[PDB]
């Protein structure tokens, strides 16, 4: 096996931007035996530069490779909000193939404000027995965003669970989405519930309380 | 084992044939042909889609210097008979041997689509490459830096193993380099002659009727010509290439079709290039240490101990003709340190005592070559008393006069 | 152009065989290359083996000794077959020509568990505003919520799955709508889960 290393693991670049990436072989491979692939969240990965330099169809003049012996570079130029993946690089020179932990290519903008929706939960799952209340952070950058659950004005923590999307190709925001689990012995012991959350674009905390 | 020896008694060298690919057929994409080839409009064709045509011509240079390096790395390693037969296997003054010719008869024929309608075509003149190309799609088979004249001169130079020594003197050092002594050689040479001769025959009649050894030759040579002919079949018969037959929707499905034919076949042409670099590799190991210079490792030259070989000239390979040494009938004899005579204690000079169950010999340790036990043979130390293991025996001095 | 489609079991229990099939559609099994290349969860890609379709079946030296890729007699399919397949071996493969079009991947996941079917509640909006469909209970992962039957793209956030105390997934679908049409449209969301057979489509 030849071992290769990406060295810039995580990239955050605004538009109109360069970005240089590099593939080091542990072996001397050749120009012409290997590859770069973008790989979309949800997606198959998708040829872009095959041997040193030679371009595939359906690809602009942005993506350009260069490089010979144990360094291969993959430049960016002008680059687009539509550049959101994970590049790998590939040798098909070896009869062992192998690729290497990819380089995540993000997109920077300006700070954006979350609006934040509760969801309580409905009929159906109060008859199966177990609550569970949504606290949804539509559109927002950076990922850093903070959610507490307030039961009762009362801190509630192990119960809580978040899930983060990757960044939307046509604009750079996030989702986030906070499920609160709990039993339906301990939902009906309560009368008040809220979804606090604090985030870089709001001057003070929001929050959004609701009753049965 | 307290006292034996297992030792071989009868031998039998044999050759064997290595086929292994070094060469593919060079491809080159002619741009400003291949894209507008008779729509007589080649500015807007070749602004917007005449860009894509050079990317993949890159790769194909590509893959063709790296064939090109392949072939220097495994035929240009050097720059510049007795009782076995030897006229098979050297050139006969087109300056081949007539197991030269046999491979590239068979090999040959392999290919019968683009490559062999290219050469029709050609008409044995370099300077018709502006014509050939326009009747074949643009499509462009680069003759090879090293040519047939020059691939079986360097074959016939490497093929100085034959060699101021004898051939029967350097017959006996590489038996002595094996670890048997040239008295073996030398005395069963006419056995060796008779094997080798029958074992040539053997490589003629199994190398040019049955297919048998070229069936790792013959296939990734068909499989080139077919990955060639697949593109003219998938450019011909759909996404044809345009001819003197708001329209601009319709070229856009033939030019974009086309290009990515293309783009198929240096994808799969690449792969095909490392599995013949890989091979290749293998090639100039196997001429580096089995070809000029007899090989120690074990049953990777041939099945035994490898002694020697010799290179051949097959069209996109090297053919290596191996000549092994294979041990057979192994016996165990019962062996002793010292021989008491007389109160003295003697020791083999070279070898070890032997007995096959009546009488005591001293024999080579990798060999069952008997002989008598004399006073030319062992070497007198110590007294009787000492060695652990002796045996009572007689020494036969030869001086006995009357 | 060429398609690649792969399709196979979703879920296999351990000391067990794969058998994913590639299916070809718009070119031939005859003269090209062919391998399989996987992707643990969250990791890089690694590559199973290569094979052309006379012969020259070559897979990694470090898989080999529990691998085989076969070829058809129907002239559009191959298969790959995996031995001994332990709790390491869950990957979404993917199959391709080559190195370049290759396919979507198919998620295989190697536990000893049952295929629990998912159970669709929705998230009605509390007087833009926001309404989804949440997905709780279900043991693989290949499970595709659409909204509206395709219609309703624009706007749909759906988020990965996380793993419960219990050992089953929990999933999440969000649309935002503007509120001059909050009840005007009828919004459905669709489910499609494949190893449990189960497609549920709910109201709002
Ligand atoms: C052990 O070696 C002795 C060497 O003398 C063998 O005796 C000879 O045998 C051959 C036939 O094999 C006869 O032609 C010779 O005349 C014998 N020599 C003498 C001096 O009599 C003996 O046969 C060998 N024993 C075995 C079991 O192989
Ligand atoms: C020689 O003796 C060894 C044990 O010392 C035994 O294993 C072997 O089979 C014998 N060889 C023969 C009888 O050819
Ligand atoms: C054994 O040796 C004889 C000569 O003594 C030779 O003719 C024969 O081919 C050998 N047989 C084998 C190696 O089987
Ligand atoms: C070599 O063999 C050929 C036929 O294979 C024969 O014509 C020739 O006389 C032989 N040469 C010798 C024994 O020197
Ligand atoms: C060897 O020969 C001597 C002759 O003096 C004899 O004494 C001795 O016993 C013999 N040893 C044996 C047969 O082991
Ligand atoms: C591979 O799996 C397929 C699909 O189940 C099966 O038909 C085939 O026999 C298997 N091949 C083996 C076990 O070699």
């Amino acid at each position: 096996e030849i071992v290769l290393t990406q060295s810039p693991g995580t990239l955050s670049l605004s538009p109109g931007e360069r970005a240089t990436l590099s593939c080091r072989a542990s072996q001397s491979v050749s120009s012409i035996y290997l590859a770069w692939y973008q790989q979309k969240p949800g997606q198959a990965p998708r040829l872009l530069i095959f041997a040193a330099s030679s371009r595939a169809i359906g690809i602009p003049d942005r993506f350009s490779g260069s490089g010979s012996g144990t360094d291969f570079t993959l430049t960016i130029s002008r680059l687009e909000a539509e550049d959101f993946a994970v590049y790998y690089c590939h040798q098909y020179g070896s009869s062992p193939w192998t690729f290497g932990q990819g380089t995540k290519v993000e997109i920077k903008r300006t700070v954006a404000a979350p609006s934040v929706f509760i969801f309580p939960p409905s009929d159906e799952q109060l008859k199966s027995g177990t609550a569970s209340v949504v606290c949804l952070l539509n559109n927002f950058y950076p990922r850093e965003a903070k959610v507490q659950w307030k039961v009762d004005n009362a801190l509630q923590s192990g119960n809580s669970q978040e899930s983060v999307t990757e960044q939307d190709s046509k604009d750079s925001t996030y989702s986030l989405s906070s499920t609160l689990t709990l039993s339906k012995a301990d939902y009906e012991k309560h009368k008040v519930y809220a979804c606090e959350v604090t985030h870089q674009g709001l001057s003070s905390p929001v929050t959004k309380s609701f009753n049965r | 084992s307290n006292n034996s020896i297992a030792i071989p008694t009868n031998f039998t060298i044999s050759v064997t044939t290595e086929i292994l690919p070094v060469s593919m057929t060079k491809t080159s994409v002619d741009c400003t042909m291949y894209i507008c080839g008779d729509s007589t409009e080649c500015s807007n064709l070749l602004l917007q889609y005449g860009s894509f045509c050079t990317q993949l011509n890159r790769a194909l240079t590509g893959i063709a210097v790296e064939q090109d390096k392949n072939t220097q790395e495994v035929f240009a390693q050097v720059k510049q008979f007795g009782g076995f037969n030897f006229s098979q296997i050297l050139p006969d003054p087109s300056k081949r041997s007539f197991i030269e010719d046999l491979l590239f008869n068979k090999v040959t024929l392999a290919d019968a689509g683009f490559i062999k309608q290219y050469g029709d075509c050609l008409g044995d003149i370099a300077a018709r490459d502006l014509i050939c190309a326009q009747k074949f799609n643009g499509l462009t088979v680069l003759p090879p830096l090293l040519t047939d004249e020059m691939i079986a001169q360097y074959t016939s130079a490497l093929l100085a193993g034959t060699i101021q020594i004898p051939f029967p003197m350097q017959m006996a050092y590489r038996f002595e380099g094996i670890g048997v002594t040239q008295n073996v050689l030398y005395e069963n040479q006419k056995l060796i002659a008779n094997q080798f001769n029958s074992a040539i025959g053997k490589i003629q009649d199994s190398l040019s009727s049955t297919p048998s050894a070229l069936g790792k030759l013959q296939d990734v040579v068909n499989q080139n010509a077919q990955a060639l002919n697949f593109l003219v079949k998938q450019l011909s018969s759909n996404c044809g290439a345009i001819s003197s037959v708001e329209a601009e929707v319709q070229i856009q499905r033939l030019i974009t079709c086309r290009l990515q034919s293309l783009q198929t076949y240096v994808t799969q042409m690449l792969i095909r290039a490392a599995e013949y670099r890989a091979s290749a590799n293998l090639a100039a190991t196997k001429m580096s240490e089995c070809v000029l210079g007899q090989s120690k490792r074990v049953d990777f030259c041939g099945k035994g101990y490898h002694l020697m070989s010799f290179p051949q000239s097959a069209p996109h390979g090297v053919v290596f003709l191996h000549v092994t040494y294979v041990p057979a009938q192994e016996k165990n004899f019962t062996t002793a340190p010292a021989i008491c005579h007389d109160g003295k204690a003697h020791f083999p000079r070279e070898g070890v005592f032997v007995s096959n169950g009546t009488h005591w010999f001293v024999t080579q340790r990798n060999f069952y070559e008997p002989q008598i036990i004399t006073t030319d043979n062992t070497f007198v130390s110590g007294n009787c008393d000492v060695v652990i293991g002796i045996v009572n025996n007689t020494v036969y001095d030869p001086l006995q006069p009357e | 152009q060429v398609q690649l489609r792969e399709s196979g079991p979703g879920l296999v229990k351990p000391s067990e065989t794969l058998s994913l099939t590639c299916t070809v559609s718009g070119g031939s099994t005859s003269g090209y290359y062919w391998s399989w290349i996987r992707q643990p969860p969250g990791k890089g890609l690694e590559w199973i083996g290569y094979i052309y379709d006379i012969g020259s079946t070559n897979y990694n030296p470090s898989l080999k000794s529990r691998v085989t890729i076969s070829v058809s007699t129907s002239k559009n399919q191959f298969s790959l077959n995996l031995t001994s397949v332990t709790a390491a071996d869950t990957a979404v493969y993917y199959c391709a020509r080559g190195f370049d079009s290759w396919g979507q991947g198919t998620l295989v996941t190697v536990s000893s568990a049952s295929t629990k079917g998912p159970s669709v509640f929705p998230l009605a909006p509390s007087s833009t505003a926001a309404l989804g469909c949440l997905v709780k209970d279900y043991f693989p992962e290949p499970v595709t919520v659409s909204w509206n039957s395709g219609a309703l793209t624009s706007g749909v956030h759906t988020f990965p799955a996380v793993l419960q105390s219990s050992g089953l997934y929990s999933l999440s679908s969000v649309v935002t709508v503007p509120s001059s049409s909050l009840g005007t449209q009828t919004y459905i969301c669709n489910v499609n889960h494949k190893p449990s057979n189960t497609k549920v489509d709910k109201r709002v």
